[PDB]
């Protein structure tokens, strides 16, 4: 589907990801370092029979900031899709949430956007 | 500072 | 974790989801109605060892809009956290995108919020 | 109409 | 069009809007307490020839959270649509972005939602 | 403010706005062609006293897509900061809403993000 | 189409 | 804590 690989984001993170036949996207999250510490698990779903008339295929996948070395009760979800080409790459926008008391809901969840492509920033 | 943006 | 279950959100839609110990989420989202037509996988992650000072418990999925009877060409994340008590909910927001032509980017994704509880709408 | 939605 | 006067969220914040002839809205957005100190300056717009098909009525507005006593250093958007009959209200997302340093625009976005009713919660 | 002027975004829209000493926003969002039918008024707010730290200036703006022209039935507020300097620019997330029926509220509200500079894409 | 992204 | 829900 073009979508099995090694994707960078524009700070330089990245996550690397298998696009199953059936739909399924699992994988892992990195800081750019790469190191242990820094790995998360990622599971998604992706669009397995995309459009053919140039449309993206549309995916999202979540990390929960949870490893073996750290916990920042959050968890971020990316909602978007893959654009092939030459110049392959994942338009994206994502929510981190963090667990909260119900007074602290207010700043639970964070808003923003990822472009990431076949190659680094 | 969070691990979605740590280097 | 409180998770496992069956949800309902105020729509009346419906998703199960096994929460595993690992952080895994897998289940199924479905229309209220919850024939086979309208039933679509769904896998996330959830934060496995929460706080214990009253805050949620952060999670997210995705469904991606295909299943043997239909494709949207389209998937939804949501993002929130679980919020235990005898009136149990999972507060979210959520990001739907369609695959789109470069063109058509700008109207690839909605946003909206759905709170799930135990019990139906 | 859409899935996410439908009765 | 419905929109003038006094609108209160679920938190029970209030504000208070007059909704021009020709698109405009100008008011005050305050905590439920109503004191000075918590009033803020809030200007938007809105479509002032909805449909008449049963649509809603967009608007949307923004509050940077500066007044004479407070800089929060930050501003709130609410984007939404007014719903008449009965039970009035007005169903709206909105955005909170603080101002940050260029390695803190991660945390730069809040997002949430809020419905604003004529009677207080 | 640096704010009052000419911004671009990546698709070439513009909008010119004049900050006020008081907070104000105020001016014009335009199609990049600029003909009356693609032109609407613009108002916000803006944090008129932002911190000195090298943080960015918060800020938002609404736009009703209604003129003498054209109506589309819907409102975007964009939520942001102003970064100064050489390559001055406006970093921003949106929400466009339209007025819906309430079977169709599912559909309303679009989110994307947008980069204002002062020089053309 | 929609006036935001018109040219 | 942040004005916008402040009591």
């Amino acid at each position: 589907a073009g979508i099995t690989g090694t994707w960078y984001n524009q700070l330089g993170s990245t996550f690397i990801v298998t696009a199953g036949a059936d739909g399924a996207l699992t994988g892992t999250y990195a800081c750019g370092r790469g190191n242990a510490e820094c790995r998360y698990v990622l599971t998604g779903r992706y669009d397995s029979a995309p459009a053919t008339d140039g449309s993206g295929t549309a995916l999202g996948w979540t990390v929960a900031w949870k490893n073996n070395y750290r916990n920042a009760h959050s968890a971020t979800t990316w909602s978007g899709q893959y654009v092939g080409g030459a110049e392959a790459r994942i338009n994206t926008q994502w929510l981190l949430t963090s667990g909260t008391t119900e007074a602290n809901a207010w700043k639970s969840t964070l808003v923003g956007h990822d472009t990431f492509t076949k190659v680094k920033p | 500072s969070h691990p979605q943006f740590e280097k």
